[PDB]
RNA sequence: UUCGGGUCUUGUAAUUGGAAUGAGUACAAUGUAAAUACCUUAACGAGGAACAACUGGAGGGCAAGUCUGGUGCCAGCAGCCG
RNA sequence: GGUGAAAUUCUUGGAUUUAUUGAAGACUAACUACUGCGAAAGCAUUUGCCAAGGACGUUUUCAUUAAUCAAGAACGAAAGUUAGGGGAUCGAAGAUGAUCAGAUACCGUCGUAGUCUUAACCAUAAACUAUGCCGACUAGGGAUCGGGUGGUGUUUUUCUUAUGACCCACUCGGCACCUUACGAGAAAUCAAAGUCUUUGGGUUCUGGGGGGAGUAUGGUCGCAAGGCUGAAACUUAAAGGAAUUG
RNA sequence: CUCUAACUAUAAAAAUCUCUCUUCUC
């Protein structure tokens, strides 16, 4: 039976979208059923911020960030802990998991 | 509103649609194709005589463990050969080899009944006399 | 069994039967 | 496309009655709708309707009072012989004490009892009760 | 082994049973080949190869393999087929071998 | 007052009586072209009223047994479930 | 290199990485969304040309010219087939190196056909919203795309204004969405799967238990692959749908 | 009745299983 009224795709009026590959297993999966995660982070972690600051010329370097949108498959997304199985009454909710920190 | 047409001048397509759909049934298809006359062991026949060829028993299905005592009979009307079942405790011995036996339907519309595989016909009479009269010793086999 | 592989096995039977008929046509 | 206009009118009446309203706005407003609602007025199943001239098919505003429970067209206007009137009443009306199979005879659009009184019968339009 | 055993009848006849002989149609035979559908092929000690049904009280109650002495009941109406009725566990089979109810040319020993 | 008459009736018992009657035979007559047969009717014709009603079924569907003996997944039954 | 871990493989003829560059072919990242166009497949770099199209605006024009459709036709993903062109990547077959009891499977390295194209075929997909099309009505809440109306609205700046971009309100059309049952369902659920025993708006196609079987045969299309049409004999008491507790 | 910030990141191998299922009424 229908487990998802949206079918998981989130297409609703296209018929076909262009697939994208998984970052882990390289699964040719449609771009909308290709759960996306925008990893924006520091090129140097908080573990080495002090070390870099003490041992860097150009006092108060901006310490540029790194940006990458990861296109996971769905099997990896279940397994690589990105997305989790949910209650059938919890599948309703599409909001992100409540603002990890405020 | 519905798949069928509804106009006052749509009798033709309604009739032909019903006529084309009637073939989906099994009774109507059998009656019109005349499969009973051509392929069935008897053509529209409730009873049929035959000659006993050999005297075999067949094991039952899984939930039922036994060997039902049947008999292979070659029909006289056309020459077909069918297995048939002698229905009672001590009736196998009553029918002897190479005697005329009158087979009847098995009651399940020409299909195997119960736990007995590959049989579709009872045995009602043997050598002119009925099985039920022999089983209660009301009549005896003429032994001709 | 899958309908796919039953279909393919039927197609291979048709392979052999078509080659046989073409030999004897 | 709009094939049977009276069907649209009666469907609108049914929908606006089931929801508990007291008025309907029927758009196309032909002769047959006017006669049908006039018969319903004569028998009380409807209130005080209204024709709104548009110079284009007009419209109708229907007032209800909750007395009606179901309209409905017999979309193929079957030729109903005077012998088959009783069969239609049995198949459509819920009881013999009331209900009316509105049918169009050569003497106009009339309820089945009136047609049986005139001893005339024609095609069937719909049913009200 | 398994949890099946506790569901069983627990019919423990381990002690030496008294072997059953052949009676007016019941005859000894040897399993030649194992077939499917719970049916076996038995070479009887008469020069014939009968087809013997794995039979009630014997189907999933005792497990029998190739080259097993066996007792089988015939059917007078059909001689070709028969029914396996009892199985001898290789000890009383030796006793019958010495007493020689069966031709001794059929030597089956571990 | 235990009762209990059974005061008022309804069944069960190889107890026990008196009746009625055909199914059969059969003088006749009717019937029929002639005969059967039917309607009528002499004379016989019921006590175990032997003048003897079977056909299927008794787990459910489906009314009626978890009584007795026999066979032990045999024999067999069972339209289906069993 | 690569991996769970290894090995096959390339390397002091100096590989792997290091800087400029050059060649080829494919692709069009990030922008990319419960967003758009299209009859469906499908469509994502810029610019020009070619014609086409939906929606809106219209006190413009014809007046039933329309809806659905047997026969007939046009397109029809990927794969595949003939030839000509290319030939980067990735990779059916194959070659091996591993893992295993076996592994000619999954992990790995090479690797033809193919992938990319110009003509000619093919006409099948879980070609799915598993919901035919046209038409009417029925219930509340926001947003979103295209168009159009009004604002004594706001920033814009070209002194003011005209645009544009927003803000508020309304309307038409579209992909959609939230809540709810007062309706429908065997329910999962559906704002249509409602207005269906209170049964009839028009209309096309399909199904009558499972298997045999989308098989055989007979046509027909195709070079071939295969497509369309398409049973029975026989066998079976179930197969199946949704949901509840383990 | 007033607000848009923090972050990572594992995938060795594991095949198979035979009986036998049994009433719910005050
Ligand atoms: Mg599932
Ligand atoms: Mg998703
Ligand atoms: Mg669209
Ligand atoms: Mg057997
Ligand atoms: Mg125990
Ligand atoms: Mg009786
Ligand atoms: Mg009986
Ligand atoms: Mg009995
Ligand atoms: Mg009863
Ligand atoms: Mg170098
Ligand atoms: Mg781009
Ligand atoms: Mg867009
Ligand atoms: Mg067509
Ligand atoms: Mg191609
Ligand atoms: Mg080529
Ligand atoms: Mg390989
Ligand atoms: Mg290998
Ligand atoms: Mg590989
Ligand atoms: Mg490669
Ligand atoms: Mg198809
Ligand atoms: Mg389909
Ligand atoms: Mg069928
Ligand atoms: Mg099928
Ligand atoms: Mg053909
Ligand atoms: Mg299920
Ligand atoms: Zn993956």
């Amino acid at each position: 039976p229908k487990k998802r009224a949206s079918n998981g795709r989130n297409k609703k009026g296209r018929g076909h979208v262009k697939p994208v590959r998984c970052v882990n297993c390289s699964r040719s999966v449609p771009k909308d059923k290709a759960i996306k995660r925008m990893a924006i982070r520091n090129i140097v972690e908080a573990a080495a911020i002090r070390d870099l600051s003490e041992a860097s010329v150009y006092a108060e370097y901006a310490l540029p960030k790194t940006y990458n949108k990861l296109h996971y498959c769905i099997s990896c997304a279940i397994h690589a802990r990105i997305v989790r199985v949910r209650s059938r009454t919890d599948r309703r909710i599409r909001a992100p998991p409540q603002r990890p920190r405020f | 509103g519905k798949g069928k047409p509804r106009g006052l001048n749509s009798a033709r397509k309604l009739r032909v649609h019903r006529r084309n759909n009637r073939w989906a049934e099994t009774t109507y298809k059998k009656r019109l194709l005349g499969t009973a006359f051509k392929s069935s062991p008897f053509g529209g026949s409730s009873h049929a005589k035959g000659i006993v060829l050999e005297k075999i028993g067949i094991e039952s299905k899984q939930p039922n463990s036994a060997i039902r005592k049947c008999v292979r009979v070659q029909l006289i009307k056309n020459g077909k050969k069918v297995t048939a079942f002698v229905p009672n405790d001590g009736c196998l011995n009553f029918v002897d080899e190479n005697d005329e036996v009158l087979l009847a339907g098995f009651g399940r519309k020409g299909k195997a009944k119960g736990d007995i595989p590959g049989v579709r016909f009872k045995v009602v009479k043997v050598s002119g006399v009925s099985l039920l009269a022999l089983w209660k010793e009301k009549k005896e086999k003429p032994r001709s | 069994m899958r309908a796919k592989w039953r279909k393919k096995r039927t197609r291979r039977l048709k392979r052999k039967r078509r080659k046989v008929r073409a030999r004897s046509k | 496309t709009r094939t049977s206009v009276l069907a649209d009118a009666l469907n609108a009446i049914n929908n606006a009655e089931k929801t508990g309203k007291r008025q309907v706005l029927i758009r196309p407003s032909s002769k047959v709708i006017i006669k049908f609602l006039q018969v319903m007025q004569k028998h009380g199943y409807i209130g005080e309707f209204e024709y709104i001239d548009d110079h284009r098919s007009g419209k109708i505003v229907v007032q209800l009072n909750g007395r009606l429970n179901k309209c409905g067209v017999i979309s193929p206007r079957f030729n109903v012989k005077i012998a088959d009137v009783e069969k239609w009443t049995a198949n459509l009306l819920p009881a013999r004490q009331f209900g009316y199979v509105i049918l169009t005879t050569s003497a106009g659009i009339m309820d089945h009892e009136e047609a049986h009184r005139k001893h005339v019968s024609g095609k069937i339009l719909g049913f009200v009760y | 082994g398994g949890k099946k055993g506790r569901r069983g009848k627990n019919d423990s006849d381990g002690p030496k049973r008294e072997l059953i002989y052949k009676e007016e149609g019941q005859e000894y035979a040897q399993i030649t080949k194992m077939l499917g559908n719970g049916r076996v092929e038995a070479s009887c000690f008469d020069g014939n190869k009968r087809m013997a049904h794995i039979r009630g009280k014997l189907r999933k109650k005792v497990w029998m393999g190739q080259g097993d002495i066996i007792l089988v009941s015939l059917r007078d109406f059909q001689d070709d087929q028969c029914d396996v009725v009892h199985k001898y566990n290789l000890d009383e089979a030796r006793t019958l071998k010495n007493q020689g109810e069966l031709p001794e040319n059929a030597k089956i020993n571990e």
